[PDB]
């Protein structure tokens, strides 16, 4: 089945200029029209433009003067160009494909964040919050930009799961917890591990969580 | 340019209702016998997804509750009986007339009845003490509604500005929240007090939960 | 099947 997949920085000082790929795979990228999306948080879904199967483009004209979108069909991938970015470019960004079947955007990556801001990036701390039913869970904090994912036992373990929103904090970092419930008979058995994953800064934590003494 | 407006912007509704979403356009995304209007469901962090494409076709895996109406400038998208997992935001998108362009959402948030909060603190690690900074954290675990009152307490004296609240989005199956409060002490002021709580007020318990601990990597 | 240019699905 057609998957499509973002990639790229995900912070991007202001001025400069935002490049994001989409690589598809299980379909080749000359059929279709290949789109790209984004989503300021908490705002509406923007369309920005596509490259179709014959290399033709479409461009919003709002973003005409910064907007570029190529492709390499012996890659199967194709790529985002803005330039002159601010503030009003964060966001999160989708590749997007429509075929005739529908005429409709009907196949979608999964999105990348992307944050234009002069401040650097900073991976996240993590600390254990420990343990009928019992909670435990993962504190991840000081890090910048958004986001962070978390999961736990590498995804086997995803029942009774909750991530947090982020938190800005007055430093100008994120913070935010996920939470697991679980048997209490469990603990001290079974091994729970939070995997928190930072891309903005390429970084990965993997946090074991367990009982302590008072 | 062209505008597509939602109504309304925001819905709440129970479990099997009957929920109606309209998207106007402000010209024709009429083309060859097609309407080139289409609906999606976006649930919390996820990409859309495709329900409803050329304004009447049901897409494939959707389920038959789902289903659109209208023509030229006018359209509706009905849900005929509410599913839990119905909760997300839902946009029409419009793909045939210059530049293209979607709604500005609809939120659809589900009714239900009251759920208590089980409640859960936990002292900082350790680990985070040696960097001069103590997160307590308090959480309340699926309840409903989402409004609820945490007051933290360090040696039964009443805090003030030092915590942040985080909330979940309605569970996909009950419907229901979480909700994080986070405590935030110098290392300082964590050590020289004993005792930490959490008060949580909520419509579904008859009387204030507190949940509480004493320090010290005792 | 319909071709998009500039936006608009037309015969081609």
């Amino acid at each position: 089945e057609v998957q499509l997949q973002e990639s790229g920085p995900g912070l991007v000082k202001p001025s400069e200029t935002l490049s994001l790929t989409c690589t598809v795979s299980g379909d080749s990228i000359t059929s279709g029209y290949w789109n790209w999306i984004r989503q300021p948080p908490g705002r509406a879904l923007e369309w920005m433009g596509y490259i179709s199967y014959s290399g033709s483009t479409y461009y919003s004209l709002s973003l005409r003067s910064r907007i570029t979108i190529s492709r390499d069909t012996s890659k199967n991938q194709y790529s985002l160009r803005l330039s002159s970015v601010t503030a009003a470019d964060t966001a999160m960004y989708y590749c997007a494909l429509i075929t005739t079947s529908t005429y409709a955007m009907d196949y979608w990556g999964q999105g990348t964040t992307v944050t234009v801001s002069s401040a650097s990036t900073k991976g996240p701390s993590v600390f254990p919050l420990a343990p009928g039913t019992a909670a435990l869970g993962c504190l991840v904090k000081d890090y910048f930009p958004e986001p962070v994912t978390v999961s736990w036992n590498s995804g086997a373990l995803t029942s009774g799961v909750h991530t947090f929103p982020a938190v800005l904090q007055s430093s100008g970092l994120y913070s935010l917890s996920s939470v697991v419930t679980v048997p209490s008979s469990s603990l001290g058995t079974q091994t729970y591990i939070c995997n928190v994953n930072h891309k903005p800064s390429n970084t990965k934590v993997d946090k074991k969580v367990e009982p302590k003494s008072c | 340019d062209i505008v597509l407006t939602q109504s309304p912007s925001s819905l709440s509704a129970s479990v099997g209702d009957r929920v109606t979403i309209t998207c106007r356009a402000s010209e024709s995304v009429d083309g060859y016998g097609y309407s080139f209007l289409h609906w999606f469901q976006q649930k919390p962090g996820k990409a859309p997804k495709l329900l409803i494409y050329l304004a009447s076709n049901l897409n494939s895996g959707v389920p038959s509750r789902f289903s659109g109406s209208g023509s030229g400038t006018d359209f509706t998208l009905t849900i005929s009986s509410l599913q839990p997992e119905d909760f997300a935001t839902y946009y029409c998108q419009q793909n045939n007339v210059d530049p293209w362009t979607f709604g500005q959402g609809t939120k659809l948030e589900i009714k239900r009845t009251v759920a208590a909060p089980s409640v859960f603190i936990f002292p900082p690690s350790d680990e985070q003490l040696k960097s001069g900074t103590a997160s307590v954290v308090c959480l309340l675990n699926n309840f409903y509604p989402r409004e609820a009152k945490v007051q933290w307490k360090v040696d039964n004296a009443l805090q003030s500005g030092n915590s942040q609240e985080s909330v979940t989005e309605q569970d996909s199956k009950d419907s229901t929240y979480s909700l994080s409060s986070t405590l935030t002490l110098s290392k300082a002021d964590y050590e020289k007090h004993k005792v930490y709580a959490c008060e949580v007020t909520h419509q579904g318990l008859s009387s204030p939960v507190t949940k509480s601990f004493n320090r010290g990597e005792c | 099947q319909l071709i998009n240019t500039n936006g608009s699905w037309h015969i081609n």
